[PDB]
């Protein structure tokens, strides 16, 4: 629900998933 | 008219947003008073096509920060960005000649203001001259504008009345950088939404308010 | 080249993968023996762009099927079959020009002959004609001259020998439409995988095998 | 994974999600 309505919750998927390993992106929960 | 709806429904199912834009910029255009649907679905449109790029757009950030080669990303971004600008761009112009001008109801003003303040949100993003600041300045003034009628002709529990509150704070803490007058914007929301809690839409706002809190006070 | 490679790692990491195509064929063309690292980009980026369409495809024609209005579908569909040609035309060409005729080793060919099968498998999914049947042809006459090398020069457990097998027993059950002959390749490559069992790519793949089994066996 | 990396497991997520109610469109598991 969190990643799947909202640009906070996606990018968080994506960048796990991607292993990137890049440090936190900060960023709220925006609808 | 009931095609482009159609049509629309198709792009979203099938996941074609950009296309589901389109359908509906047909039928906003195509017409009166638009109803519940259409303009939730020109939104979930709109909400996917540039949801997508901010998204690309973070990560890359996020990676041109980290190397810090720079020069490539950047021109990457550079690319990205411009498609933001166009989506931002597009959405509005639509809201002030049709939408706006028309709205006549709370949750349709107050949700089209909200809107209004979004995507000049989103301009704010990553604009970084004159335009960032047009654009911090346009975005409070119409959450702003549309505050005053939700917290005066919405419920505190619904949605939209939550929905705005949710985000305008997120404009104040990320956008203007000041942490304050935002938590209490989410805070006021979230506690007079529960002296009436006495559903789904709203509870899952309520939500969001808390974590960004716990978040921000957390640093 | 370390550029479009490096680019190709944002588009991917972006998820922009049909900007992901583009940095790949900018270092095919640009090109000596592909290596393994470009060779698994290239495929990625067309296994996604190409894989997009598809997943609309799908629903789609699922929508249009149960309607029987099937007409605006139908238009859509074909908007949406016409990318796919496209896709499939594109990393075909590539690959009977540059990257099949280097190909130095089992592997190398093994992989490549798969894709060309693919590809040739993704145009068999929604042409009709003449089109339809020169690929499943095309489809089976790439698989199998595949077969012949990985069989014979790739370990019943290596992934490619089984990634070969996995598709081609999809090719035969879904588009020859002939359960029979299917399931003994899958079978079949399922089992000289395990007698030698003595990973993760691997593993991953001989579990796929069982779930076809298991579902082609129960319709 | 499965959802992950085949076009059937993702086709599956989607169309759940999307509360599309229209009848199982038959598939298989390719790499
Ligand atoms: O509250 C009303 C809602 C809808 O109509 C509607 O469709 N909603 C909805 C459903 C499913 C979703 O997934 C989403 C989503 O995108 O989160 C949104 C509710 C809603 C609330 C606030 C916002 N908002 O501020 O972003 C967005 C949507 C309402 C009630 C009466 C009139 C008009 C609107
Ligand atoms: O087995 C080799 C693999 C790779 O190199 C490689 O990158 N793999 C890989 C990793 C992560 C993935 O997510 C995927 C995926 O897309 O499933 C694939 C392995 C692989 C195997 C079979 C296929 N295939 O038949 O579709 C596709 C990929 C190999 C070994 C030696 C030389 C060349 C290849």
């Amino acid at each position: 629900r969190r990643e799947l309505h909202t640009l906070k919750g996606h990018v968080e998927a994506v960048v796990k998933l991607k292993g990137l390993d890049i440090e936190t992106i900060q960023q709220s929960y925006d609808i | 008219r009931e095609e482009n709806v159609y049509m629309a429904k198709l792009a979203e199912q099938a996941e074609r947003y950009e296309e589901m834009v389109e359908f509906m910029e047909k039928v906003s255009n195509s017409l009166e008073e638009l109803t519940v649907e259409e303009r939730n679905l020109l939104s979930v449109a709109y909400k996917n096509v540039i949801g997508a790029r901010r998204a690309s757009w973070r990560i890359i950030s996020s990676i041109e920060q980290k190397e810090e080669h720079v020069n490539s990303i950047r021109e990457y971004r550079s690319k990205i960005e411009n498609e933001l600008s166009k989506i931002c761009d597009g959405i509005l112009k639509l809201l002030d000649a049709k939408l706006i001008p028309s709205a006549a109801s709370g949750d349709s003003k107050v949700f089209y203001l909200k809107m209004k303040g979004d995507y000049h949100r989103y301009l704010a993003e990553f604009k970084t001259g004159a335009e960032r600041k047009e654009a911090a300045e346009s975005t409070l003034t119409a959450y702003k504008a549309a505050q005053d009628i939700a917290t005066t002709e919405l419920a505190p529990t619904h949605p939209i009345r939550l929905g705005l509150a949710l985000n305008f704070s997120v404009f104040y803490y990320e956008i203007l950088n000041s942490p304050d007058r935002a938590c209490n914007l989410a805070k006021q929301a979230f506690d007079e939404a529960i002296a009436e809690l006495d559903y789904k839409d709203s509870t899952l706002i309520m939500q969001l308010l808390r974590d960004n809190l716990t978040l921000w006070t957390s640093d």
